[PDB]
């Protein structure tokens, strides 16, 4: 039915400029007012800007006002937000949210696109296997882990055996420490499964062009 | 930038209720029901009200509030080519004020004539009477009732006039009453909507007080149900008729009164984010509800006459001034405590007109104030000049042939002439300015766009249901006559000029500003089809 | 701007109990202009309640809104594990449009002790010059848990990266990853490393250790 797809977004030097787009489909785009709602890494929802059905009525939050420019293409059904002199506090996930009626709120939201504003250089993750200690005496189930350390910016795609086993898998969110993210993932399996079957940690960090599969061995 | 707003929101509503609710809610609507088949007439009425009348009522109010300007300036900033509409609209409102205010004067005259133990229009033995005077209404035109002769041969002295060519002497009792009317109108519109919005608290509400009192007194009288029966009895045979839908339409349009630039002017003082959709609905209803209520008020008393007073119903069921200045007072005189019923009735009529006249005038003043800065600060001095013009020229209505002048303006000042203005109001908004652009404007204000229902009404239904009723009124056109008097061929042409002088502003100012702006070819139209911001 | 504050910030409830969260505005908000959104973990927000009492499409009857002026509330008559999410209110009355601080509704369950797993630095990292010891504390309730790192029986504090998963959808538990980071030097300078987790479930901390000789 109604689909909103945010595109663009990524790493931008502070003071830099970037333009976000939203692909609207499944409704008459010219008939509805559109807004940008961004969500900070602190998960705080902040309304950025609103554009009317014809693009003739524009509102801005005092935070982004004069820096951000929201525009509209009703012909191609695309919503735009043009950013300039970007600041580190502008780092958030930008949502494309539709609603025409103020009294109905925003009835449709997009998948969102991520803006990261930082001076921090893009660096590839170092992926390490986490192998259990020697002569562990146990047992019924064995826990394995994967350490993705020292990367920027997010995201990383961490699956197991190319995503074959999703069960008993805890992939911990990244944590930023001095301009570097460190992610880890644990997966628990029965000791009959390992190491009699291959358990490989599949890590994808598209930003640095890193696709790395790391198998875990009890060496 | 900043213009004054309503001191309170109720001031606006009462101004609009007041303007909308008028003498036709009394002397026209209930007659139409009785004539067109009663509660069956409500169907074309309701339809025309629903599809034609309220959307255009809603449209005007929205436009006023949004563009924050008077009638002229609003259409200039909306569709610069069609700015002529704002002139047509105001000039129409200018003509109606000549015509409409004398009705209030009549009401005040009857009011001042109502201080007495015995009302002068009861019997036939007075000096102004004719040997042919009968106590109550009848069939043969040669024999008038006592109230008819009082109104015509004393108040009007219309007998002394042979037509619109002979106005005769000026009635100085009527000129006095007309002056008192324009005095009240002045000090209401004096300082603007500061006082105006407060004044309409009386003029708009007071008739509802009197309506209730007469509703009870009316329904407490013998044969009252018979009148209500004549009023509401559902004969659906008239729906098939063409002129009934024409009557249902023109009434709905005249009763709500879009296209006078009153709704535009009154709304231009609203706060931008105010919800005008609930205001238009609330006002539309109350106006039509008042007409429905007054229907019982008139016909409960009209039935009382056909029972106790031995008169035929078709004689006492009347429209126009004839009903309130002759037929209804004739009944009041018979019932106990008559002097009281008379005093409140005529005061009701006056207070029904005033707020309606306030709007017409305000429509002109606001429109002119927003156009010329040499008006707005000078407003105290301007409305003095305007009403002085109204009074001096209005003295013609106070002559012995005054009614013949009145009746002429009654037909031609506004008329189907307002319909082509409103028709051009609908076409300009829905097509040139566009509905998608207009819905977007209302969304910014009230928070939500109009339903597809309103849009289709503005774009398709209302122009259709306007255009074809204004056409079916032209084919059903006949030369102007009052009673046995037939207006001369030249009097008709004068009225057409009055009806024309407004409407022609729409093509004239179009052509004028079409030649005025720099450019050529197509895009000359872009300059005049691009709104104020674009 | 009109700031909307929501309380509680975090709320835990067992399935079936009633929950009520509140939304307070600094300025009065028209009852027609106040709305509620539900955002599940890792998902977009969804319109939930609009115009203060009105449920959106797909929203079960168990949800109800109420209130007016500066005080509004969302109430779930009988909560399901399906309903664990973060709820944001919002006001459209005026600009700038503002969202409430949000209420995180998490599912309450029976206490579970964490399964602690300590992982020595990989040989791949050791040759890079760094060494980091990873500790995994998985599937426990409630969320509060405290890790303490000991190298050779003395507590080490600095240089630790802690990470917590969002409340799990299946068993409604939480998990934690604590990473103590050193270089190849400080690591090889010692032998015994201890990851201890102090949690509600036990008087004694759950201990997992390893030695570089083994
Ligand atoms: C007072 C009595 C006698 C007559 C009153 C009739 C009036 C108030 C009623 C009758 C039919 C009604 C209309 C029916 C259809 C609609 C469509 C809706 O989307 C907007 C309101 C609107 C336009 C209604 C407005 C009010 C209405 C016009
Ligand atoms: C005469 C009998 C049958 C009916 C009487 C109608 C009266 C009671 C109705 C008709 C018009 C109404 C008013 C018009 C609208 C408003 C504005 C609103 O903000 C306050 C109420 C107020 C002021 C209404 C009060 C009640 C009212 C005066
Ligand atoms: O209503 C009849 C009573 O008033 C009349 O007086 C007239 C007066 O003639 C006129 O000049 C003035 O302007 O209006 C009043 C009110 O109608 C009669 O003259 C009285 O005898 C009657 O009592
Ligand atoms: N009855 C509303 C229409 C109307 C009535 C009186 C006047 Cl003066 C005007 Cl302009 C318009
Ligand atoms: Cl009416
Ligand atoms: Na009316
Ligand atoms: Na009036």
């Amino acid at each position: 039915e109604v689909q909103l797809v945010e595109s663009g977004g990524g790493l931008v030097k502070p003071g830099g400029s970037l333009k976000l787009s939203c692909a609207a489909s499944g409704f008459t785009f010219s008939s509805y007012a559109m807004s940008w709602v961004r969500q900070s890494p602190e998960k705080r929802l902040e309304w950025v800007a609103e554009i009317s059905s014809g693009g003739r009525y524009i509102y801005y939050s005092d935070t982004v006002t004069g820096r951000f420019t929201i525009s509209r293409d009703n012909a191609r059904n695309i919503l735009h937000l043009e950013m300039s002199s970007l600041r580190s506090e502008d780092t958030a996930m930008y949502y494309c949210a539709r609603g025409e009626v103020r009294q109905r709120g925003f009835d449709y939201w997009g998948q969102g696109t991520t803006l990261t504003v930082s001076s921090a250089k893009t660096t590839a993750p170092s992926v390490y296997p986490l192998a259990p200690v020697c002569g562990d005496t146990t047992g019924s189930s064995v826990t394995l882990g994967c350490l993705v350390k020292g990367y920027f910016p997010e995201p990383v795609t961490l699956t197991w055996n190319s995503g074959s086993l999703s069960s008993g898998v805890h992939t911990f969110p990244a944590v930023l420490q001095s301009d570097l993210y460190t992610l880890s993932s644990s997966v628990t399996v029965t000791s009959s499964t390992w190491p009699s079957q291959s358990i490989t940690c599949n890590v994808a960090h598209p930003a640095s062009s890193t696709k790395v599969d790391k198998k875990i061995e009890p060496r | 930038d900043e213009r004054e707003t309503w001191s309170g929101k109720v001031d606006f509503l009462l101004s609009v209720i007041g303007f909308a609710v008028d003498l036709a809610n009394v002397w026209r609507f209930p007659y139409l029901c009785y004539k067109n088949g009663g509660g069956a007439f409500l169907v074309p009425y309701g339809i025309m009200l629903a599809v034609g009348g309220i959307p255009l009522f809603y449209m005007e109010l929205a436009l006023g509030q949004h563009n924050r300007k008077g009638a002229i300036t609003c259409w200039g900033r909306l569709v610069p080519l069609f700015k002529g509409i704002g002139y047509a609209v105001v000039l129409i409102a200018f003509y109606v004020d000549f015509y409409y205010n004398v009705i209030i004067a009549w009401s005040l005259r009857f009011f001042f004539a109502s201080f007495t133990n015995s009302l002068p229009w009861t019997s036939c033995n007075n000096i102004w009477n004719t040997p042919n005077c009968r106590p109550f209404e009848g069939h043969v035109e040669g024999f008038q009732s006592a109230a008819s002769e009082y109104f015509n041969r004393y108040i009007l002295e219309l007998n002394r006039s042979e037509g619109i060519h002979d106005l005769g002497a000026i009635k100085w009792d009527m000129a006095l009453c007309l002056l008192i009317v324009y005095l009240i109108c002045y000090f209401s519109l004096w300082k603007g909507i500061s006082t105006s919005g407060k004044v309409v608290w009386f003029t708009a509400l007071f008739p509802y007080a009197v309506l209730l009192i007469l509703l009870i007194r009316g329904l407490t009288l013998p044969g009252s149900f018979l009148g209500i029966q004549y009023y509401l009895t559902p004969n659906f045979s008239a729906i098939y008729k063409a002129e009934v839908w024409v009557d249902a339409a023109t009434q709905v349009f005249f009763s709500l009164g879009p296209g006078f630039g009153v709704l535009l002017a009154y709304a231009s003082y609203n706060k931008y984010h105010n919800n005008v959709y609930k205001d238009a609905l609330l006002t539309s209803f109350i106006n039509s509800a008042t007409s429905f209520i007054a229907g019982f008020v008139i016909f409960s008393v009209l039935g009382y006459m056909a029972h106790t007073l031995g008169v035929r119903i078709e004689d006492v069921a009347t429209e126009g001034p004839g009903l309130v200045f002759v037929v209804y007072p004739a009944a009041i005189a018979t019932m106990p405590a008559s002097t009281f019923w008379a005093l409140i009735f005529f005061m009701m009529l006056a207070t029904l007109g005033l707020d309606s006249s306030f709007g017409g005038s305000e429509a002109i003043i606001t429109a002119l104030s927003d156009e010329f800065p040499k008006i707005k600060r000078n407003r105290e001095l301007f409305v003095a000049g305007l009403f002085s013009l109204y009074f001096v020229v209005g003295l013609a209505s106070c002559t012995q042939g005054g009614f013949y002048f009145f009746h002429l303006l009654d037909r031609y000042a506004a008329g189907y002439s307002i319909l082509v203005a409103v028709f051009f109001e609908a076409i300009a908004v829905s097509w040139i300015y566009g509905t998608n652009r207009f819905s977007e404007d209302i969304r910014d204000m009230i928070g939500f766009p109009p339903g597809r229902y309103w849009q289709v009404c503005w774009r398709f239904v209302a122009p259709i249901f306007l255009l074809f009723i204004t056409v079916y009124g032209l084919i059903g056109y006949e030369p102007l006559t009052y009673a046995d008097y037939v207006y001369p061929s030249w009097a008709n042409a004068l009225g057409w000029c009055i009806a024309g002088s407004s409407v022609v502003m729409i093509p004239a100012v179009a052509i004028f500003k079409l030649l005025s702006t720099p450019g050529s070819l197509r895009q000359r139209f872009t300059i005049l089809t691009t709104p104020w911001r674009d | 701007e009109n700031v909307l504050t929501q309380s509680p910030a975090i709320m835990s409830t067992s399935p079936g109990e009633k929950v009520t969260m509140t939304c307070r505005a600094s300025s009065s908000v028209g009852s027609s202009y106040l709305h509620w959104y539900q955002q599940k973990s890792g998902a977009s927000p969804k319109l939930w309640i609009y115009s203060t009492s009105n449920l959106a499409s797909g929203v079960p009857a168990r949800f109800s809104g109420s209130g007016s002026g500066t005080s509004y509330s969302l109430t779930i008559s009988s909560v399901e594990a399906e309903d664990a999410a973060t709820y944001y209110c919002q006001q459209f009355s005026g600009y700038p449009l503002t969202f409430g601080s949000g209420t995180k509704l998490e599912m309450k369950r029976a206490d579970a002790a964490p399964t602690v797993s300590i992982f020595p630095p990989s040989s791949e990292q050791l040759t890079s010059g760094g060494a980091s010891v990873v500790c995994f504390l998985n599937n426990f309730y409630p969320k509060d848990i405290n890790v303490k790192w000991k190298i050779d029986g003395s507590e080490r504090q600095n240089g630790v990266l802690n990470s917590w998963t969002d409340q799990d959808s299946k068993d409604s538990t939480y998990s934690m990853s604590s990473t103590l980071t050193l270089t190849k030097d400080e690591y090889e300078r010692h032998n015994s490393y201890t990851c201890e987790a102090t949690h509600k479930t036990s008087t004694s901390p759950i201990v997992k250790s390893f030695n570089r000789n083994e």
